[PDB]
RNA sequence: UAGUCGGGUGAUUAGCCAGACUCUAACUUAUUGAACGUAU
């Protein structure tokens, strides 16, 4: 029934002990840089130990409803599935949020969990401050109202899928009355079509879909929004669409395998870049099968099964 | 460490610097400059760079009469045509704001640009308060994209828009660092609006900073018209040393680089001089086959000069290592190019200007249809007549 | 249309200007200028002809060089005979290079 | 003039150097330098200062440094206004003080 | 015209050879967490 039992029973341990740790959850995290691929860094926060397992824990005992049109963070499927869907058709278009994890506090969750078109649980009413423990980061010791959701912590994909599922279920079907084809990533959006003039409506109809839905919380980058079409490149989360209607790793990178197996050939390589050469030949083989088929042709099958781990 | 080498031997600039710094503190400094300098000769004669430098795109958000607009550049010319009350000077006003970032950081290290007016700027019955400029230039195959941002909140409103300015520092310290060890050609940038129309006189001079000196080039050079005052002050110092009778130039080259140009451009001036035998140093011209002094001319043929002569100096002291100075690179705005000019000489002086400064971008703005006659039609932009802030894309005829 | 209004304890003036409400400082130069000219002569007739059931009636000289700055071709078509319609016993002399102006004007004033 | 600006208002600035005057013609380091150190009993027996620039187009800047001297001066400030203190005086008298004396003394102000 | 896709030689991130395409209109990105491919 009540949260704390049921944490209590899957952890096995006696549960006073769960409400006397549960007192102080925010501000148990760590903090730390990492480097952008260019020049400068990002800044990452991540749960103390022990809290990751009431997380792990609480997801087993709920559910909550998914939209098929959503490609992240969801078991069996994966980056392929997403660049596949658009592959046929002649023009394109994509849209981008601004700080999409941020921008999520108790207020939207609660609200979302009531009003919704789909069967989510029921909870207790006193259960509710738990349930904000488990869930929020609290970033600044003395501005005790700020709560927000932070992006390192095992609980929080979940939760950013629930969070959009009427978003979903609108523009999907408002898409196919006009044949056009609609998926989301993490926070990508993709549109195309295979008829001329149909796409420059779009951006203004999102606009007003948004303040309907989150009022002034959520917000398009007008910066981002791009269109292309069959005279011009196309790529979809780094892979590429060639004019023969097929994905494709792209010529460039192409190019620089070519280089690494010729350094083998004459031994002049050696073992941080013989580890990372199998590292990108067992990523390749999955997207672009037919490469390998000529690899060990220009190169003897002989070499090729000597590399090979 | 390794992933920056990947990137940096296929042609990346960031990469490459970024090594330098790091190790420093020879292999990555030569793989800098060379990016740089490199370039040839056309069949023409005109030394063409490797790398290209302008602007692409801009977008406007409540800001003055516009609620949402968008406009895309072109790499050569742009011009702009309409009739009282459509925005023309308010799109170059916010272009020259938005350069004002690089040029405050080639000239010390953190320095500070231009900010927005919390009184004025903002659209009167917007219902969010808060206005935004968007931008994206380019700078050859080794870096393709770099954005910038500017926004400001209304006066008494509780909450505070920020502004995105990094990746204009990012670039700008690049051209600072490498120029002070060996040395390098530096880009320009300027504004001629309607506040370049006034009275001259001689009784006049400045006791700041020093006329001879490379970076005197870059003062008040975006702020409505130009410094005249100061380009008599430097042709007169140039006379008193030649009459004394690598790659850097004389005074007497530099001297008549100039000459060259005033009288190639400008319809009825043939010849220019300095003389002080009376006790007193005065400019002397030709015109209409007549002798005269500066202060005799007509306010139509004085603007026209002034114009010329002030962009002319800048383009001599930025470019030391060039064998002609005037091929360099840069942008150049200017608003109302008919001011004071009689319908003879209106339809012919923008291919004059494109034949002197072959390698700058200009952007232009008109309000008669006479200045259009020789152009192409990729060039011309155009307002609806039934617009009321509607119009969300600019277009061709 | 033109008033006068207060706010935050100062007093300022207002326009209408196609259809919307302005301060002074935000009109283009092409309209502040056309305003400027006609502003200042209007008070100097007023203060000197006291005794006129139209003050605007009276006599004098004017002299302007370049009626066509900052105006487009629709406007500077027609500013002569406006100008000449509301202050009917004054003396004027005229100074231009463009050639629309002149294309409503009989040939004796030339 | 740093001590004098900080005991009148909370914030404030004095006075900086000059670059086209003060740094030496020919020094190759391109920037210049002035220090100072004052005493205020054994309880605080020492309070350094610096006052820095350099010329325009350089790799690297200089700053000066003021901390030290700005929290001495706003003991003086903080402890006043609760309770009454004395406080210390600063002048400077040039060869300028020879003038002529003016004997209208008409102007007055509150 | 100029941009864009990529089959083949080439001690190979270059250069060169062959064949294609056009709605005003691409700019390659981030772990120690989540999901996926390959080892163990
Ligand atoms: N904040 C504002 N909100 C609404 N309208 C404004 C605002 N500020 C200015 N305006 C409008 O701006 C217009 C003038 O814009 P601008 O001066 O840039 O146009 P312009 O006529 O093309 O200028 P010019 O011809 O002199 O170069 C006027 O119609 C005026 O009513
Ligand atoms: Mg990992």
């Amino acid at each position: 029934m009540s949260v704390i039992r049921g944490l209590a029973a899957v952890l096995r341990q006696s549960d006073s002990d769960i409400s006397a740790f549960l007192v102080t959850a925010p501000r148990k995290y760590k903090v730390y840089k990492i480097p952008k691929r260019t020049t400068g860094f990002r800044v990452i926060a991540q749960p103390a130990k022990g809290l990751k397992d009431i997380q792990r824990a609480f997801v087993q005992l709920y559910s909550l409803p998914v939209h098929d049109a959503s490609m992240a963070y969801m078991k069996g499927k994966g980056i392929r599935d997403n660049a596949a869907a658009h592959a046929g058709n002649q023009y394109l278009l994509k849209a981008d949020l601004e700080d999409f994890f941020n921008s999520i506090t108790p207020a939207i969750f609660w609200r979302c969990i009531e009003m919704s078109s789909a069967q989510t649980p029921q909870f207790e009413p006193q259960d509710k401050l738990f349930i904000e423990k488990i869930l929020f980061w609290q970033p600044i010791k003395r501005r005790k109202t700020k709560l927000i959701l932070s992006v390192g912590a095992p609980s929080s994909p979940v939760i950013s899928n629930f969070c959009m599922y009427e978003f979903d279920n609108r523009i999907h079907a408002a898409c196919k009355k006009v044949e056009i084809t609609y998926t989301r990533y993490a926070d990508d959006l993709t549109f195309s079509s295979n008829i001329p003039d149909v796409l420059k409506a779009v951006p203004s109809t999102l606009e007003v879909l948004l303040k309907d839905l989150f009022g002034s919380a959520l917000r398009l980058n007008h910066s981002k929004t791009v269109f292309s079409s069959k005279a011009h490149n196309r790529h979809v989360t780094g892979i590429t669409i060639n004019n023969e209607e097929t994905l494709s790793l792209g010529r460039d990178r192409k190019r620089f395998i070519k280089h690494l197996i010729n350094q083998y050939k004459y031994g002049l390589l050696d073992n941080e870049d013989k580890a990372y050469l199998i590292g990108l030949l067992a990523f390749a083989s999955h997207i672009e099968p037919s490469f390998i088929t000529r690899m060990n042709e220009k190169y003897s099958l002989e070499l090729m099964e000597r590399l090979r781990g | 460490t390794k992933q920056y080498e990947r990137k940096a031997k296929g042609g990346n600039l960031l990469s490459a610097f970024e090594l330098y710094q790091r190790n420093s503190d020879g292999e990555w400094f030569e793989m800098c400059r060379d990016y740089i300098q490199d370039g040839h000769v056309d069949e023409s004669g005109i030394f063409r760079p490797d790398n290209a430098f302008y602007l692409r795109r801009l977008t406007l958000k409540d800001f003055r009469r516009f609620s949402l607009l968008e406009i895309k550049l072109e790499e050569d010319l742009t011009v702009i045509i309409g009739n009282n009350g459509k925005g023309k000077t308010s799109i170059l006003y916010a272009i020259a704001k938005t350069l004002s970032w690089f040029v405050a950081n080639i000239l010390k290290e953190g320095g500070s640009g231009q900010r927005l007016s919390e009184m004025t700027d903002i659209k009167n019955d917007a219902e969010d308060r808060y206005s935004d400029v968007s931008s994206t230039f380019f700078f050859g195959k080794g870096l393709k994209s770099v954005p910038i941002r500017l926004s400001r909140s209304a006066l008494g409103t509780a909450e505070r828009r920020d502004s995105e300015v990094k990746p204009a520092k990012d670039l700008a310290d690049i051209w600072r660092v490498i120029n002070e060890v060996n040395t390098i050609n530096l880009p320009t940038f300027a504004l001629y609006n309607v506040e370049r129309s006034q009275p001259f006189n001689r009784n006049i001079k400045d006791n700041t900073g020093r006329r001879e000196e490379r970076f005197d080039a870059y003062s008040q050079t975006l702020g409505g018209a130009g410094r005249f005052d100061h380009f008599v002050e430097w042709y007169i110092y140039l006379h008193k040393r030649t009459v004394s009778d690598s790659r850097v130039l004389t005074e007497s080259v530099q001297k008549s680089i100039v000459e060259k140009a005033i009288c190639s451009v400008v319809p009825s001036i043939s010849n220019i001089w300095v003389e002080m035998i009376t006790g007193s140093d005065l400019v002397k011209v030709t015109n209409d086959g007549h002798d005269v002094t500066i202060d005799q001319l007509s306010d139509g043929q004085r603007v026209f000069l002034s114009l010329v002569a002030d962009l002319a100096r800048r383009m001599v002291m930025l470019n030391p290592l060039l064998e002609n100075p005037l091929e360099g690179r840069g942008i150049v705005l200017i608003d109302e190019i008919e001011l004071h000019l009689h319908p003879k000489w209106q339809q012919e002086v923008i291919l004059n200007l494109r034949s002197a400064f072959p390698n700058i971008q200009f952007i232009i703005t008109t309000h008669s249809p006479i200045v259009l006659s020789t152009i192409e039609k990729r060039c011309i932009r155009e307002f609806e007549p039934n617009d009321d802030g509607d119009q969300s894309f600019l277009d061709s005829p």
